[PDB]
DNA sequence: CTAGTTGATCTCATATCAGGAGAAGGAGCAGAGCG
């Protein structure tokens, strides 16, 4: 058996469905977005969207509709999963806590049935008397709702029309009436049935069948004043109410088919319609007294290619795209002088269909960096993805041995931090940093003979300084020191803390509380505590008055984070931490919900607790180990919120997203100290002090994965990296219509240089395929080599062949003519990139599409339609066949390791081929004889072959252990839920063996790695217990979710660890964790799960 | 195909699209593969073939010579040309070999370890594949034309057996009860087929020109009697309500079990609504059968459009189930074709015939 | 109210009155009703089998399961000596059943054919004697009876008697027998009873005899060859498991 | 009109050599066409 660990590096980003309604509360307007397995609940504010919850379904969300049963206060959510788990979910918020309770659940799969072509349709009666599901041909599954089920017992009604295109429930009908477009051999017709829940059968509909357009594909039920339906077809929009039959054939909608629609109003006087090109139309119903007088369609503008779109309010439309970035657009009443009313407000990153990718160690670091062909037709792009915050440094000053950083506004009028005070060993150094100029000057009011433990700007246009002996309150406006407080015993200050109003200093084992007032430093609260002081923070949070009411301390020999009551310095709460290393940093900070207290040790351990403004009680202890060196915490307010920064040998920016704390890495060497800085020239900038210098950089976003976007405006298909040439070869495809004309300026049409394929070998809308050479620094299209008319560039490999030293871009193509089903012609072109031009070094006309190429020990291994052949690169610079293998249906995927070739077939699924070099021919080592339709293949080890099935499954074949030795054994099975397009070795970061990344159609980037048997057994047992503890949203079983699933097979997973489920082990409270770890201690498993999370 | 690959790769089309479309294309391109052979072991005509439902690797074959052959359909050799070798065989020297023609053979659904076979020697034998020995024998008072185990019933393991008697025998392989009889037919039952959808729905076709759907739980006779006309010629049911104008010698539920295909010696194939037995009026043209015994024909599975492969004399006629359009005639046999069986994993067909051959039809390219 | 798997709401204020075996018997009867098959309540005397029948039919009427909105017309064929008892039992358990006796004593005081027509027209509960089934065997079997309960169904023990033929001339799937002993002398009686409740389950009586009765009795003698006794044991096991889901018999 | 009693009437159990003469079927077979 094989042991594999799958984890999600990037959650899916493609939006397959969105609905709006009052889900989170009766007064709120929610936007619920289904990304493949993630459900995102947003609240539609007057500006943007404020996320409230993001839950992960154990299922691909196929249907998602909000409905309000009689008596319900707020909307319930119906979700159907691709595996046919139906659930009705309610949002129950109990104060701070947010829950998604499963009001009902079930599994609605018929044991047999032809899953319908058009796909799962799920509709709800507008009076919530039933949910209709069209899952299979010839059946219409009904889940009644007036009968309060908890199991959603569903019954089939035999639907005599076997090919139903779309169906909706009509409005204003005494009984639940479905209206559906169906296809029979005589054409497409719209028919209506009334569903009788008591007779559990259909009845004659209100209005007879009507013969409609040949491609009538969408039905829109129109609300109560009008009723009836609007059938959208390819060329016409028709309206039916039983006697009224309006029809328009707007020429403007003929260019592309309308694929999503949405009702802007409640009475349906206006509909948004999105087509496959990204146009957005408004369909208007003009009423007459009420009946409907006439229909109008007008083109609002352009958006991302919408899968779904939702009208929120005030003209704001959420454009849900599977192929591009989703957009949040606005509808203005008037045009923008270019004919468009659509104005994009926001763009949500979507690594669209990741069709190919490479991990390049670009920037010559030790870190991989994915470069993905993301997106599609108009939305095509290259996305560059790395696990780093991105220092983005602008200046530096070489100042050795820094021990302090604080921003200062030396100029009184300016509110900007245009000065920095620094402490090194025993003195104070001021820096002016005026604009971009940086210099070392002395500021009035600061002692240069004593160290600065702390200093900062305070209220009353005042500064304050805490040195090792005294505290000096600098009156910036009038003159030098006027208020100074000195410890009565002339004891040195061991720790300091201060905010905009007050002060707390530690002298030995005693604490002093000082409050800053104009020309006054008044001591109020004082005590001499049990042990020495270690670290402090009194930063007010949610201040609202001018003073913080609480205090946080760290003590010696009783290693613990204590809390104190500020006016009296009594002991509020104690959490014991332990260890032989004293606390170093203590900070309290708001993270998106409430107050958290962050305390760190000298070994990189760091503890975050949930703190309250009344009691000051630390709850939900969770511990996280970052770094191997002491840490300090500094707070900086970015655009969105406060993002605390952790300074250590492993600098790490801490903030919280979606009401959970996460640790984003910063990828420089080391950071002793940091402080925020917003100078006239440096906005929201940082100042990272290390042992040597002070780097002054900003950080772009802190999302763990930084995603650059290189818009191509054309569908990219393949990508390979040529290091010697410092470029990416990207096969792209753009759609031109007519001789031919580009519909838009794509990256291929806007290259520096260009060229066209002039080949002597072979003698509506069409796809033009190009080879783009893209600079790997600036990502500009250095060159665009257009391929022949009707030539599809499929594969692209970069390699050096034979013995010549040149590195070649080798493209495999096929000739596509509409008269044929399989290319009979194709060619392999060898290009060399030099002098900014792309010369054609060689060609080889082959007799099929070259679906895949891999360079194979200096030889070229191509897979023409069903044959896999090996080419040799002769000294003459031409490709010469060496050996063939013909035993394939269609060799689509090829991988290589040494002498072994893994051939993924279209439907025979893997064949381990070996090139036996002494003879010069291939030999079938083994084959997996199951009929798995491949989407990709990979080689993990000398004897493990990963494959991705087209039904969203991963399987691992293994060379077994006579003729039964020719049977590869599927030792691993796992339902991923994503359609994997690419595997590739590499990892995005600097216990587990190997690392294979993969990209999916939905934008998931996942990572497969091998575990050992010991680790695998341990984690499988934990996996079972987390299933016993974690409660899934639809009460779906994890085992069922990860069960290998195909229409003719279903097995429980095996040999695979869902790393996602394991890594959820950190997101649970201590009692539940203790329940998980019944039969070694929990902190040990934290060691394991942390070490596991580091691999991605 | 490249458009299909790109649409699958970019998510425009569900992968179900590529599976069903390409499977349909392969079925339309189904052609006699001389690049594959089945080892000739039957001295007489092959009456029946049955590929196992799970893993589709092994096939059974019963001949008129009374022998059973168990073939391997996987290319275990590294060449592109191979012969489907005969793994096992109940030959003339096996002590339990059938004395007369093996008319039907069926793998036990849910597992490959057991299979049952019926003969004109008035026996339904249950064989343990591993030991290749009979585990049970059901003797009947009259020769068996067809037997069938429900492909779907996880609960009951009844074998519906149609013999020359007017009654349909139900034999429980779970502890042995071959007493239950479904009465209501008037002549030999030439075909029996359990619904793939409902555990307890059994369709039985007889030489009295009637097809009846039974609910074997029910104690009150047939659910429905198939009627050619649906009521245009209506009579008090004593002789009317015939499914065909001759003997009905073949039954086959469509893949989803929502329709039933019956072929009769009136040279017609009809498609019926399996819930209310209503003729769908699909034409199918003329389907030549003059078989005096059960005619085993199959349907396709997992394609965009369903197909039916019916023995048409010496050929296999391929039709679209829901439109009647004859796709094609596969012509490679020398005598009448008795049975065809569909390998749904690769859209392959195997057809046996009275010429003592089993021909594999593989998709071309 | 107690609820079964598909939904059969036997009322709580009746279901609570039954004993555990009685509730098991009601469950078994309703499983038969779902399978649309008949059975034999072969529980010996004194356990109470009428209580089970009225409880099950009352639940089937209140539950409104459906053909017929709830329970349709049912005929109970019992010996004369218990007919009045039956009506009283109904009237004390489930009053709203319009129960009526077909007898010379009776209460109709008009033509008996009119009584059959009127009772069937109201989906009533009609009680007869076996003799009336035999005599009016053509008349009484025209009104689409939904249930047939042969109380003391061992009157059907002879597959030749005219009462057996008249009782097997009913058409409903629902045939229940309340007999303290399904068989009394030999297996002829078991075959006759099973031919009543389920026409097809056991084979034609020749087949049944030649397979079961002769081997069992031949293995019931102590001078039988070992093969004979082993075959008798096997055939008895086959008959037992064949009749297992349709004969509910409980001892003391 | 109403029971109650009393015969008839019917159903269901439990036993194990000194004929002859003609007509119709059938079988062996010779021979003639004839594909």
């Amino acid at each position: 058996m094989s042991y594999n660990y799958v984890v999600t590096a990037q959650k899916p980003t493609a939006v397959n469905g969105c609905v709006t309604g009052h889900f989170t509360s009766a007064e709120d307007l929610n936007l619920l977005i289904a990304k493949n397995t993630r459900l995102e609940i947003y609240v539609v504010t007057a500006e943007g969207l404020r996320p409230v919850k993001e839950v992960g379904m154990y299922g691909k969300i196929a249907v998602m509709e909000l409905f309000r049963p009689k008596g319900e206060s707020k909307d319930l959510l119906f979700i159907l999963t691709a595996k046919y788990n139906a659930c009705i979910l309610e949002y129950k918020q109990s104060g701070e806590s947010i829950d998604i309770i499963t009001r009902a659940h079930g599994n609605v799969q018929d044991r047999i049935g032809r899953p319908s072509e058009t796909g799962i349709i799920g509709i709800i009666d507008p009076e919530c008397r039933m949910i209709g599901l069209r899952l299979y041909d010839g059946l219409f599954k009904v889940i009644p709702l007036d009968r309060d089920n908890k199991e959603l017992k569903a019954f089939n009604i035999r639907l005599e029309e076997l090919h139903v295109i779309d169906v909706k429930f009509l409005y204003g009908c005494q009984a639940p009436t479905i209206c559906f477009v169906y296809q029979d051999p005589q054409g497409r017709h719209v028919k209506t049935y009334e569903v009788s829940l008591r007779e559990k059968e259909f009845n004659k509909g209100p209005w007879k069948q009507e013969n409609v357009e040949a491609e009538a594909s969408m039905v829109i039920a129109v609300p109560e004043p009008f009723g009836g339906a609007i059938i959208i077809g390819q060329e016409s929009i028709t309206y039916h109410n039983g006697d009224k039959y309006l029809a328009i054939a707007p020429p403007i909608i003929k260019q592309s088919t309308i694929v999503c629609h949405n009702r802007v109003d409640p009475n349906g006087s206006r509909y948004l319609l999105g087509d496959m090109e990204g146009r957005l139309f408004m369909l208007l119903l003009e009423k007459e007294e009420v009946t409907l007088k006439d229909l109008r369609v007008e083109l609002l503008g352009e958006t991302s290619i919408a899968e779904c779109l939702t009208y929120l309010d005030n003209g704001v439309v959420f454009v849900g795209s599977r192929l591009g970035d989703s957009q949040l657009v606005k509808l203005n009443v008037d045009s923008n002088e270019q004919g468009s009313y659509v104005v994009a407000m926001e763009t949500f990153t979507n690594l669209g269909p990741i069709v190919d990718m490479c991990v390049v160690d670009l920037e010559r670091q030790g870190q991989g960096q994915l470069v993905t062909c993301s997106g599609a037709f108009k939305e095509g792009s290259l996305r560059i993805i790395r696990n780093g915050i991105g220092i983005h440094e602008h200046a530096s000053i070489d100042l050795p041995g820094i021990k302090g950083l604080w921003p200062l506004r030396s100029d009184p009028n300016r509110e900007t931090d245009d000065t920095l005070v620094l402490s090194f060993v025993g003195q104070t150094r001021v820096l002016m940093l005026n604009g971009e100029e940086v210099e070392e000057t002395e500021l009035m009011g600061f002692v240069d003979d004593q160290q600065t433990f702390f200093c900062g700007n305070v209220a009353h246009q005042q500064l304050i300084q805490i040195t090792s002996a005294s505290v000096r309150l600098v009156s910036q406006e009038p003159k030098a020191l006027v208020s100074e407080w000195k410890e009565p015993q002339a004891k040195n200050i061991s720790v300091a803390s201060c905010n905009s109003s007050q002060v707390v200093v530690a002298v030995g084992r005693a604490l002093y509380y000082l409050q800053i007032h104009p020309q006054e430093l008044r001591q109020i609260s004082h005590t001499e505590m049990e042990h020495e002081v270690a670290c402090l923070d009194i930063t007010p949070l949610g201040d609202s008055n001018g003073l913080s009411p609480l205090c946080a301390i760290g003590l010696w020999t009783d290693i613990s984070a204590r809390i104190l009551k500020l006016p009296s310095f009594e002991l509020l709460h104690k959490e014991m931490l332990g260890g032989e290393i004293i606390p170093r940093s203590i900070l309290m900070t708001t993270f998106e919900s409430s107050h958290y207290l962050l305390c760190a040790l000298g070994d990189g351990a760091l503890f975050y607790f949930g703190l309250n403004i009344e009691t000051g009680l630390l709850s939900d202890r969770k511990k996280v180990t970052l770094g191997t060196q002491p840490t300090v915490l500094r707070t900086f307010r970015s655009l969105s919120t406060t993002n605390v920064f952790a300074c250590s040998d492993r600098p790490t920016v801490i903030y919280s997203s979606n009401h959970k704390l996460v640790f984003s890495n910063v990828n420089l060497k080391e950071v002793n100290y940091m402080c925020p800085l917003n100078s006239d020239g440096y906005p929201d900038s940082l100042a990272l002090a290390n042992n040597s210098t002070l780097t002054i950089g900003t950080i772009d976003e802190i999302q763990k994965l930084h995603i650059r976007t290189v818009p191509l405006y054309e569908s990219p298909r393949k990508i390979c990296y040529q290091e010697v040439s410092q470029c990416f070869g990207v096969l792209s495809s753009r759609i031109e219509v007519q001789g031919t004309t580009a519909l838009r300026p794509s990256a291929s049409t806007q290259a520096l240089s260009s060229s066209v394929s002039s080949s002597k070998l072979f003698s509506e809308e069409v796809e033009v395929h190009n080879l783009l050479i893209i600079d790997q620094h600036t990502f500009e299209v250095l060159h665009a080599h257009q391929f022949l008319q009707n030539e599809y560039a499929l594969s692209l490999v970069s390699c050096k062949l034979g013995k010549d030293p040149n590195t070649y871009f080798i493209v495999g193509t096929a000739m596509v003519y509409p008269e044929e089903a399989e290319p009979k012609q194709g060619r392999i072109v060898v290009f060399q990139y030099s002098d900014g031009k792309l010369q054609t070094v060689a060609e080889k006309e082959v007799k099929g599409a070259v679906y895949s190429m891999v360079e194979f020990n200096g030889k070229l291994l191509a897979s023409i339609n069903s044959t896999v052949r090996l080419y040799e690169w002769t000294t003459e610079k031409e490709l010469r066949t060496e050996c063939n293998h013909y035993n394939n249906i269609m060799a689509l995927y090829l991988k290589t390791k040494g002498d072994f070739i893994l051939v993924g077939d279209l439907m025979r699924s893997v064949l381990l081929l070996a090139y036996k070099p002494m003879e010069g021919n291939f030999e079938e080592i083994a084959r997996d004889f199951n009929p798995n339709w491949m989407s990709a293949v990979e080689i993990l080890d000398d004897d493990n072959f990963l494959g991705a099935e087209n039904a969203f499954n991963l399987f691992v074949c293994q060379k077994d252990s006579d003729e039964e030795r020719q049977h590869l054994q599927e030792v691993g099975l796992f339902h991923l839920g994503e359609f994997v397009n690419v595997f590739c070795h590499g990892s995005l970061v600097m216990p587990t063996q190997g690392s294979v990344l993969f990209g999916t159609v939905n934008g998931m980037i996942g990572l497969v790695t091998s575990l050992s048997e010991s680790w695998y057994n341990l984690l499988l047992d934990m996996q079972n217990r987390l299933n016993k503890v974690i409660k899934s949203v639809g009460k779906i079983e994890h085992s069922f979710w990860r069960s290998f699933h195909t229409e003719r097979k279903t097995e429980p997973a095996t040999g695979f660890i869902d790393g996602d489920l394991i890594e959820s082990f950190l997101d649970i409270s201590r009692p539940k964790m203790q329940e998980v770890v019944a039969n070694a201690t929990a902190d040990d498993l934290i060691k394991v799960v942390e070490e596991l999370t580091r691999i991605h | 195909m490249l458009g299909f690959l790109s649409a699958r790769q970019t998510g425009l089309e569900d992968p179900l699209r590529l599976r069903r479309a390409e499977s349909t294309r392969r079925v339309l391109g189904l052609e006699l593969n001389k690049d594959r052979d089945v080892e000739r072991i039957h001295g007489g005509g092959i009456n029946t073939l049955d590929i196992e439902p799970v893993e589709g690797r092994y096939m059974l074959s019963g001949g008129s010579d009374g022998v059973i052959v168990l073939y391997d359909l996987e290319n275990s050799s590294r060449q592109s040309y191979y012969t489907c070798k005969a793994v096992c065989s109940i030959g003339r020297d096996h002590p339990d070999v059938h004395r007369y023609s093996v008319e039907t053979v069926q793998w036990y659904p849910h597992d490959t370890g057991m299979f049952t076979s019926s003969s004109f020697d008035k026996t339904l034998k249950v064989w343990d594949t591993n030991t290749l020995q009979t585990a049970d024998v059901f003797n009947f008072e009259e020769t068996v034309y067809s037997h069938h185990m429900s492909p779907v019933s996880t609960k009951h393991c009844l074998v519906a057996v149609g013999t020359r008697g007017p009654k349909v025998q139900l034999c429980d392989l779970k502890s042995g009860s071959c007493s239950h009889i479904l009465q209501g037919h008037r002549q030999e039952i030439l075909a029996v087929s359990w619904s793939p959808r409902y555990d307890y729905i059994l369709a039985t076709a007889s030489a009295d020109s009637r097809v009846k759907l039974w609910d074997v739980r029910r104690a009150s006779g047939c659910l429905i009697t198939l009627d050619q006309h649906n009521g245009k010629k209506s009579q008090a049911v004593e002789s009317a309500n015939t499914a065909h104008n001759g003997k009905v010698n073949g039954l086959c539920f469509t893949s989803d079990g929502l329709h039933l295909l019956t072929v009769g010696t009136d040279n017609r194939m009809r498609l019926w609504n399996s819930s209310n037995g209503e003729n769908t009026l699909v034409n199918y043209g003329k389907v030549c059968n003059n078989s005096k015994k059960g005619l085993k024909f199959t349907v396709s599975c997992g394609c965009s459009s369903e197909f039916v492969f019916v023995p048409y004399g010496s050929t296999i006629a391929v039709y679209t189930v829901y439109s009647g359009e004859q796709i094609t005639m596969l012509k490679g046999h020398y005598k009448t074709v008795d049975c065809c069986v569909f390998q749904s994993n690769f859209q392959e067909l195997y057809s046996g015939s009275r010429d003592c051959n089993i021909l594999a039809w593989v998709p071309s390219l | 109210d107690a609820e079964f798997d598909e939904g059969f709401k036997v009322p709580g204020f009746l279901f609570k009155k039954l004993f555990k075996y009685q509730q098991t018997g009601v469950r078994w009867l309703w499983e038969l009703h779902c399978q649309q098959a008949g059975g034999i309540l072969g529980d010996e005397m004194g356990l109470g089998k009428t209580i089970q029948i009225i409880a099950f039919l009352a639940g089937l009427s209140y539950s409104k399961i459906r053909r017929f909105e709830g329970l349709g017309p049912t005929v109970i064929v019992c010996p004369t000596t218990v007919m009045h008892q039956w009506v009283k039992e109904f009237h004390t358990w489930w009053p709203p059943f319009r129960v009526a006796i077909l007898h010379e004593t009776g209460s109709y005081t008009h033509k008996k054919e009119k009584l059959i027509r009127d009772v069937a027209h109201c989906h009533g509960i009609l009680i007869t004697s076996y003799s009336y089934i035999r005599l009016m065997q053509d008349d009484i079997s025209r009104y689409d009876w939904h249930y047939v309960i042969l109380d003391e169904g061992h009157k059907i023990r002879n597959p030749n008697a005219a009462v057996t033929l008249a009782c097997k001339q009913f058409r409903t799937p629902h045939r229940i027998i309340l007999s303290g002993s399904p068989m009394q002398n030999n297996l002829r009686e078991l075959w006759s009873l099973f031919d009543f409740i389920f026409p097809g389950k056991l084979g034609t009586l020749p087949v049944f005899m030649e397979q079961f009765s002769v081997p069992i009795t031949m293995g019931g003698y102590s001078n039988a060859s070992p093969v004979q006794v082993k075959t008798a044991y096997k055939c008895a096991c086959v008959l037992r498991d064949t009749i297992n889901p349709y004969l509910l018999r409980r001892m003391k």
